[PDB]
């Protein structure tokens, strides 16, 4: 989940389908 | 249990993604419009109610 690149290079990123308490290989939680 | 169809749908690399709409935005629409409809009739539809 990322703006344009000529405006900014921040990204966000989500885990598909899995809770973020097994996704390692700002924490919110969506359905 | 048994185990499901859907976890052997999901272990072979087939998802399933939610929609962006939920049930209680739908309903929410939906009571929208009937109040529209109910109070002023169609003319919510053409511009102020
Ligand atoms: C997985 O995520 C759900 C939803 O937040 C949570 O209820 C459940 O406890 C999580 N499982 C864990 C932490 O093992």
């Amino acid at each position: 989940i990322t703006p344009g690149t000529n405006t900014s290079n921040q990204v966000a990123v989500l885990y598909q389908g899995v809770n973020c308490t097994e996704v390692p290989v700002n924490v919110f939680q969506t359905r | 249990a048994a185990r499901d169809l859907i976890c052997a749908q999901k272990f072979n690399g087939l998802t399933v993604l939610p929609p962006l709409l939920t049930d209680e935005m739908i309903a929410q629409y939906t009571s929208a419009l009937l109040a529209g409809t109910i109070t002023s009739g169609w003319t919510f539809g053409a511009g102020a109610a």
